[PDB]
């Protein structure tokens, strides 16, 4: 049978793709409103000094999120 | 013998921080920053550029997705700092090569701005569509909730013209709408949100 | 929560109590045939995975002999951790070691 | 019939309350027949069974109620239905995948897979797939994987490919936000066809490319255009081919007939003819490269100029102005380092550049002719030094193009190097250094069909 | 010498079988999918 | 190096199991090009170069209805010097079920052969 | 006498430490006699 | 004797065939 | 090695499985007969499809095919516990030190506390303070025993917190060879004293002796008239060698292990016990076997016929008895004759599972139980773990040659077209890998198959000169997945003149009998070919010797 | 390279909580979702949904077998590199009622 064997071509859930273990080190602190603006406005310019540019406009779909024309 | 084993069942499903109903708009606040610690690889092609080499392999495939270890939807990060394996701060940090491979593993702290819905929240999203089956929403331009019929107040009907909604106002209603949150889903690659329109 | 953090801070206090500091290192200044056969091993397994190279490689396709060309000219970014048997260690570099 | 078949399905609709699921696999089997299987459901009951579920919705989301949704997904040939049924079945999927945003995992597998079918057949699929991408912006990530799976195999028919490559560029035309994973998906899989003919030079993989690469050149002309290149998405097209050029198509040894696309794009405006060539210098003169790319880029540059009909007649000059500037920035340092203990293979970067500079003059020399007949920075003193320099670059370049040089410089009076090429009697890592110097990337296309387009942008051997 | 069975996967070929050295079997287009060890075992 | 090899089919029966598998071909398929190496009744032409993989007899059974063959199994290719047809002792109408075949493996002095 | 040495190790409830090479190979860990008696750590130059 | 031992190195003895095994059994 | 492993194993903790196999495995087994008609395995018997896929089915638990399921376990519900034939040496001794009337040990509760409180010290890295506990020894009142052990236990609480505040121990304790020496000496003397005694000495209330056989029956001896007089004047103020049902030993032992938890807390634990997992009676009895996965239990063959499996024949008799110890229960439920077979059933059901594990403890040559495949040079642990067979290796007859280097080995072209090696493609070795893949697996500097980025392989055997050249020009084409931007294409080249190979004469006494050479491929030859001067280190003579060339 | 990397060289899945091997299982998903590895003796089944006021499952622990039972918990497995014969050794010792609690430490 094939569909149990083409899982090995579809999944690709490697250790290069995911970290081994993520642990929260502290309890989550609810942020305010304006710093979510003040984060995301500075988050977009990260890799913008390749791929990741289908996701850059996904990151630039985060751009419009609070000040555009929804 | 039914006390000492329940210390790890409830305490794990006791989800740690709730969502406060703040901002005096009625809405509950779900965007939240949590510091964490990862454990990632670092490929030898990035062994000169360890900043990009962790952002591109383990963080960039994690943004705008659900994560089962923090409970939220990862919106972003700032503060990716590799812990040095030399307990000397400095710029020439060192990590440990594995024995069987040329890949090195290391610890990293980061601050993930997760988006954290639970039941009992108060959320608002733009109405995407509406039928006599549900009302589809756009929570913050990207998330979809869908209040189905058996949780709608059953006063409110639906006129067909693909049609428009009939409330007690009798209005084809616009985007912005308040509801209350039922079981948030985790199942598909798409994060389904589910809610109720009872008040 | 912090039962990871209480589990973490103990380790980094443990890992700091075993690094013998650099002014107090007390092992050989030599590359004792076992660093040398493994530093050349692992570095040759980095050039096969597109590590950045820092020498005028002269048509030398052989991935092992490229690392020897950087070993005799001291361009290797490695650090040897030599475990003394209680768990303590001395993080020698590759520059400060002296080859045979 | 319609007064009876409409409450007929209400039995199996209420068979979830009875929790038996008895008449489910009678109804849901009956719709799951193919078109040839003659007892399948008709258009009249299809209007019946759909509209019961579009208003009674809460009672299908069951482990036994899951099956009939799959049969709606397995309902083939819905893109051919009558429009009172078509718009009723288009409307159903918009309320199936919106009450539950878990089925768009499942349904869109069919929508990408049907794109083998031609463009006037598939106007309605992208009508919906644009609408759900607009619905769920975090749904690019798994339709990312679907386009990689359902690109056709190389040995499929051309109608499965050139309709698909048009049913794929159609998607980018209303979503540039995907963008990069489109050109990466084609160009990587163009080379899967393209490189399999330079080993052969049967006609199967000939015309597979002349349908695709015709269509890509036409579909890119719709985007390399001053309505876009100055104000639209042509910047997003050119800068996603440029970072696709130097990543994919440059480290392919010996691939004919793909670098014509970047030739066909970077030829429409003087902005693009002076952005690409100031980019290709940046590869070919930095220390940040492995030397085998710096050989190939200059080798790519040398047969670019003399094999391009549409450039300006001062864009020719600045390339050769810099390319003579580097060879005389070269004079101070490595022209007395020759006679030390080493080899002539130290200067691989030099001779391949001077080869590529000689190929400028071989088929573009009269542009360098000024009013009088003098040359740019006295090329009977620049070349006439490097003819008799301490490298003998007449010997270490290609034998063919150096033969063309003296058999032109005889009849042009710039050099007299036929004596020195004759002066190589007794003295005359090498085999893979021949093979770069004979790789002219802009040879004429042997394929009979696309040069009809390139009969206007290209200089021949004449 | 060919012995017939089901078709192959990979969305390439329906090819049939032939044997390889002593522990497995291939096809003529090379595709081998898992579940083939002959139930390799002992004697006595 | 001469080398012989019994072939018998009366080893998977009782005293009175009715005769099931016969030498020679049958029907109901094509015997796939075996007449390069085999003769008409499930025997090889004596003097034929075989290797491993080649069929050496075509026994046709009657429960399975199939023209089955068996393989010369060694690493060195050979020839055939004799193929006997062994008689039977019990009666005068039971068919042949026992065939011995004399091979031959030539051995030149290769590198390593001890004198 | 393998399971002779197991019963007086099971009833010891013993943490095997995986450092003798006849035990370290059984879990497949890198042998610590020679080139496994130290660990190689890579120094990334930039931040 | 160095034929079957050359097919597999099994040049030991099953029994001890020695005086030192008396307190060993 | 393009797939790096993350987490590793540092330390293996032993332990005894509980009665909580029910939580992990809900695949309990009732049917003894497995291979039904039409060639199928039964659902519920020993070859269930919930114990992994079997003969091209789906696993009822994994849902995967034949070779992607790991396999699953299952439990066989015995009606009663039956004592484990490994641990019978350490329950028979704990039965002989026992009394059913005081439910303590026969030794005194100050003698028993004296040995246990030493064993608390000897699970820390201290032996000097262990022999200082015998410095406190001062018709004995209850005032000398509320107060003596109040001082001994005080001293150990002083000594550990002294040592733990020092670096002489950790929280996880210190355990070295000499401390292990000083620990087994007490326990072998602790099990010297408690085994032989006259009475329980909390009282006069004592129990009569016990008596075993070859790991099957337990016989409680009756009493002599010397001692009927004792228990009737102290406990209040048929024949010998009777059979005892096994579940009453479970009532003996578990009332001991909760009275004397504390002494047996330190006997069965050599590290300091942190999580205080208590010593119980499931450490010695077995309510359930586990059932190994079907993949680990497959038939063999003789001639053409695939014969009977060896594990299941041992595990049929245990399960056919499980019905017949249950079918016979209904007759005694219906109210003699039937006691003599139910009690015959309990004797054989212990001897059933005793046949299952250790074949030397049950009735030409019997079937090897699970210990029997583990204890010799032959068997498992010395043969398939210390002595693993390898991939990528060859052997031949060797031959002499002076005309090569002394540090070389001359290799035939038969071996030069077989042994591959993964060469990752990069910017410098692409030129000697094109000429590899252009040649392919018949021209000597060639390649047999190439690995793509995803992990899939592409063979090169069937192709021709064009398709290889089509694919030999696509090596440094990166692919458009996000996971595999790093993992470059490993070409499997043939071995060449620059690889290094190992050599191995088979009696390998000294370390110079397995050295490393460089490879020189020689055409027109058939044997491995070595220089003369490297016969000093093997003492192999060039007339019929075999050398295993590992790579 | 002669007792792991060419003998068997498997990457099995090991639960980090219980430290076993044979109690892991790659689950059966809803076919829209994606299968994953789960530990069995660390998880208790969905019938035991027993309830600061309530313990409603966040669905990131619910996973269902090849039969139809649903289990809660039993995650935090990872991929280590054992020799494959070690997996055989556990089942030969699990038949003796004896477990091997692998302390897979980097967490």
């Amino acid at each position: 049978m094939m569909k149990g064997s083409r899982r090995t071509g579809n999944n690709t859930a490697t250790t290069l793709n995911t970290p081994v273990v993520i642990h929260a080190t502290q309890l989550p602190q609810h942020v305010s409103t304006d710093e979510v603006l003040q984060f995301l406005e500075s988050f977009i310019d990260e890799k913008e000094n390749t791929n990741l540019s289908s996701s850059i406009s996904q990151l630039k779909r985060i751009q419009r999120d609070f000040k555009g024309l929804p | 013998n039914e006390n000492r084993e329940t210390a790890r069942f409830i305490k794990k499903h006791k989800k740690q921080v709730t969502n406060p109903i703040d901002e005096k708009n009625g809405t509950s606040n779900c965007i939240v920053r949590v510091p964490i610690a990862l454990y990632v690889s670092l490929a030898p092609m990035y062994l000169e550029n360890p900043l990009q080499g962790v952002m591109k392999q383990h963080l960039n495939p994690l943004v705008m997705k659900y994560n089962n270890k923090v409970g939220g939807v990862v919106l972003g990060y700032e503060g990716l700092k590799i812990l040095d394996a030399d307990p000397l701060d400095t710029s020439e940090k060192l990590i440990k090569i594995t024995p069987d491979t040329p890949f090195g593993f290391t610890w990293c702290h980061v601050n993930l701005y997760v988006w954290q819905p639970q039941v009992g929240d108060v959320l608002e999203g733009y109405i995407f569509i509406q039928s006599a089956s549900h009302i589809g929403l756009l929570i913050h331009d990207a998330f979809n909730a869908s209040i189905k019929k058996n949780n709608i107040p059953v006063d409110w009907t639906f006129v067909h013209n693909l049609g428009h909604w009939v409330d007690s106002n009798g209005e084809p209603i616009d985007g912005k709408l308040r509801f209350t949150v039922r079981n948030v889903h985790t199942t598909g690659r798409v994060v389904s949100v589910d809610g109720t329109l009872i008040s | 929560p912090e039962d990871f953090q209480q589990h973490e801070q103990i380790r980094r206090k443990t890992l700091k109590e075993k690094a013998i500091p650099k002014d107090q290192r007390a092992t050989t200044p030599y590359m004792t045939k076992y660093e040398r056969a493994r530093i050349l091993g692992t570095r040759a397994l980095q050039i096969s995975m597109n590590a950045p190279v820092f020498v005028d490689l002269e048509g030398e396709t052989d991935p092992l002999r490229i690392a020897m060309k950087e070993l005799a000219e001291k361009k290797i970014p490695l650090v040897i951790r030599r475990y003394l048997p209680d768990g303590s260690f001395e993080d020698w570099s590759v520059e400060e070691l002296i080859v045979d | 019939s319609a007064a009876m078949y409409s409450r007929f399905v209400k039995s199996a609709l209420d068979d979830l309350d009875k929790n038996d699921s008895t008449q489910i696999g009678i109804i849901a089997n009956q719709v799951a027949l193919p078109s040839k299987n003659p007892e399948r459901i008709n258009d009249k009951n299809l209007n019946i069974l759909l509209d019961i579920l579009s208003s009674n919705i809460n009672r299908i989301e069951s482990s036994r109620g899951t099956f009939l949704i799959q049969s709606i997904i397995n309902f083939e040939k819905w893109w051919e239905l009558p429009p009172h049924t078509l718009s009723k079945y288009i409307y159903f999927i918009k309320i199936l995948c919106s009450s539950i945003p878990k089925w768009w995992q499942d349904v869109s597998m069919i929508l990408v897979s049907c794109f083998i079918l031609p463009i006037k057949q598939t106007v309605c699929h992208h009508d919906m797939l644009k609408y759900f991408l607009r619905m769920i912006p975090s749904s690019m990530g798994f339709i990312d994987t679907y386009l990689a799976k359902f690109f056709p195999n190389k040995n499929d028919t051309r109608r499965k490919l050139v309709n698909y490559t048009s049913n794929l560029l159609k998607l980018r035309g209303y979503c540039s936000e995907l963008g990069f994973q489109i050109w990466s998906l084609l160009i990587e899989k163009i080379i899967s066809i393209d490189v399999e003919l330079q080993n052969e030079l049967i006609k199967e993989l000939s015309t597979k490319l002349d349908s695709i690469l015709t269509l890509v050149s036409t579909h890119v002309e719709e985007q390399v255009t001053p309505e876009s290149l100055e104000s639209g998405e042509g910047v997003g097209v050119f800068n996603t081919l440029t970072t696709l050029f130097k990543t994919h198509v440059l480290p392919t040894y010996y691939t004919r007939s793909i670098q014509y696309i970047m030739f066909h794009v970077s030829q429409q405006q003087l902005e693009l003819m002076d952005s690409f060539l100031v980019t290709l210098i940046d590869i070919s003169f930095a220390v940040n490269e492995a030397a085998e790319k710096k050989i190939k880029s200059l080798q790519y540059l040398g047969s670019y100029i003399a094999r391009a009909k549409k450039l300006s007649r001062t864009q020719i000059i600045f390339v050769a102005s810099y390319l003579t500037s580097w060879l005389n920035r070269y004079v101070i340092e490595r022209e007395e380092e020759v006679d030390q203990r080493g080899g002539m293979e130290r200067f691989k970067h030099f001779y391949a550049a001077f080869q590529a500079l000689c190929y400028i003059f071989c088929f573009r020399h009269n542009i360098f002719r000024d009013t009088d007949g003098n040359w740019e920075c006295e090329l009977d003193k620049f070349f006439q030094r490097m003819v008799i320099s301490k490298f003998n670059p007449l010997k270490f370049c290609n034998e063919n193009v150096m033969l063309m040089f003296a058999r032109i410089a005889q009849q042009e009076s710039v050099a007299y190097c036929f004596s020195i090429i004759e002066n190589n009697n007794n003295e005359r890592t090498r085999q893979q250094f021949i093979d770069l110097q004979s790789y002219f990337p802009y040879d004429p296309l042997f394929l009979k069909n696309y040069k009809i387009l390139m009969k206007e942008y290209y200089i021949e051997w004449s | 010498t060919f012995i017939r069975g089901p078709i192959c996967g990979t969305d390439n070929c329906p090819s049939r079988l032939w044997r390889i050295i002593d522990g497995r079997r291939t096809c003529q287009y090379g595709h081998v999918m898992e579940g083939d060890v002959e139930f390799n075992d002992d004697e006595d | 190096m001469y080398k012989t090899e019994k072939v018998d089919l009366a080893l998977n029966r009782n005293r009175g199991d009715p005769i099931t598998q016969h030498f020679g071909f049958g029907n109901d398929e094509w015997p796939k090009e075996w007449l390069e190496k085999l003769d008409e009744d499930g025997l090889p032409y004596i003097g034929t170069y075989v290797e491993e993989g080649d069929p050496i007899c075509a026994y046709f059974d009657d429960t399975l209805n199939k023209t089955k063959i068996k393989t010369y199994h060694s690493s060195e290719p050979a020839y055939i010097e004799e193929v006997n047809l062994i008689g039977d002792e019990s009666n005068k109408f039971q068919e042949l079920q026992t065939v011995s075949i004399k091979y031959r493996i030539r051995r030149t002095p290769q590198i390593g052969d001890k004198f | 006498t393998t399971c002779q040495f197991l019963t007086k190790a099971v009833l010891d409830n013993e943490r095997e430490q995986l450092d003798s090479p006849s035990a370290r190979i059984v879990v497949g860990k890198l042998n610590n006699v020679g080139t496994g008696s130290f660990d190689v750590l890579a120094k990334v130059p930039n931040a | 004797e160095q034929s079957h031992k050359k097919t597999k190195q099994a040049v030991s003895y099953d029994e001890p065939d020695e005086d030192e095994i008396e307190t060993m059994r | 090695i393009s797939k790096p492993v993350g987490s590793e194993i540092t330390s293996v903790d032993f332990g005894i499985l509980t009665a909580k196999i029910r939580n992990l495995s809900a695949k309990q087994i009732t049917n003894p007969t497995v291979l039904d008609n039409l060639g199928h395995p039964v659902s519920g018997g020993l070859y269930d499809l919930a114990l992994g896929a079997f003969l091209r089915n789906l696993c009822s638990t994994c849902g995967l095919d034949e070779k992607f399921c790991p396999g699953h376990q299952g439990h066989i519900e015995l009606p009663v516990p039956c004592y484990n034939p490994l641990f019978f040496n350490q329950l028979y001794i704990y039965l002989r030190a026992s009394c059913l009337f005081c439910h303590h040990f026969r030794l005194k509760s100050v003698e028993v506390h004296r040995y246990a409180c030493k064993l608390r010290l000897l699970q820390y890295g201290l032996i000097d303070e262990s022999y200082k506990l015998d410095e406190i020894t001062l018709d004995i009142s209850s005032t000398l025993l509320n107060e003596l052990k109040s001082k001994r236990s005080e001293y150990v609480d002083m000594a550990i917190a002294k040592a733990l505040s020092d670096g002489r121990t950790t929280e996880r304790g210190s355990f070295t060879a000499t401390v292990n020496d000083e620990r087994k000496k007490l326990v072998h003397e602790f099990h010297k004293k408690l085994l032989s005694r006259g009475k329980c000495d909390n009282c006069g209330m004592f129990s009569p002796k016990f008596r075993k056989d070859g790991f099957t029956k337990i016989f409680e001896t009756a009493l002599n008239e010397k001692q009927i007089t004792n228990n009737r004047v102290k406990g209040f103020i048929k024949t010998g060698s009777t059979y005892i049902l096994s579940t009453e030993v479970k009532n003996i032992l578990d009332t001991v292990f909760r009275k004397e938890q504390c002494v047996l807390q330190y006997v069965f634990h050599s590290r300091p016990n942190l999580s205080r997992k208590l010593v119980k009676a499931d450490s010695f009895f077995m309510d359930v076997l586990v059932v190994p996965p079907t993949r680990f239990r497959l038939p063999s063959k003789l001639g053409e016929e695939v014969h009977e499996n060896s594990q299941n024949q041992l595990l049929s008799k245990v399960l056919t008895t499980s019905l017949l110890i249950r079918d016979l229960n209904d007759d005694l439920s219906k109210l003699r004759v039937i006691f003599s077979r139910l009690m015959n059933a309990f004797v054989t059901i212990q001897n059933d599972v005793n046949a299952f594990i250790d074949s030397t403890k049950a009735q030409k040559v019997p079937i090897p139980g699970v210990k029997q495949a583990l204890e010799k040079k032959e068997g498992l642990f010395r043969k398939h773990m210390m002595g693993k067979r390898v991939n990528y290796a060859a052997r031949s007859v060797i031959s002499p040659d002076p005309n090569i280097e002394t540090n070389e080995i001359g290799v035939p072209p038969v071996f030069a077209v077989k042994l591959t090696y993964p060469e990752p493609v990069t910017a410098y070795n692409i030129a000697e890998l094109r000429q590899a893949v252009i040649n392919g697996p018949d021209k000597w500097p060639g390649a047999t198959q190439i690995q793509n980025e995803d992990g899939s392989l592409v063979s090169l055997i069937g192709m021709s000169v064009e398709q290889r050249k089509a694919l030999a020009n696509q090596l440094l084409t990166p692919s458009s997945n996000v996971s595999t931007h790093t993992l470059n294409k490993k070409v499997y080249r043939h071995i060449k003149n620059r690889d290094v190979v190992l050599m191995n004469r088979q009696p390998t006494l000294h370390k110079a009998s397995m050295m490393g050479h460089k490879v020189r491929v020689l055409p027109n030859e058939k044997t491995l070919r070595l220089h003369y001067a490297n016969t000093g280190a093997y003492n192999a003579d060039f007339d019929g010797d075999e050398m295993n060339m590992h790579f | 390279d002669r007792l792991l990397n060419s003998s068997d060289y498997t990457q099995a899945s090991v639960c980090r909580e219980c430290g076993s091997i044979l109690t892991t299982q790659q689950s059966v998903p809803r076919i829209g979702s994606i299968s994953t590895v789960c530990c069995r003796r660390c998880s208790m089944r969905f019938e035991d949904a027993k309830k600061g006021e309530k313990i409603f499952i966040d669905d990131s622990q619910i996973w269902e077998d090849g039969q139809g039972n649903k289990f809660v918990g039993g995650n935090e497995t990872t991929t280590v590199a054992i020799p494959f014969v070690l997996k055989y050794l556990d089942s030969e010792l699990s038949a003796m009622g004896i477990r091997l609690r692998y302390n897979v430490e980097p967490k």
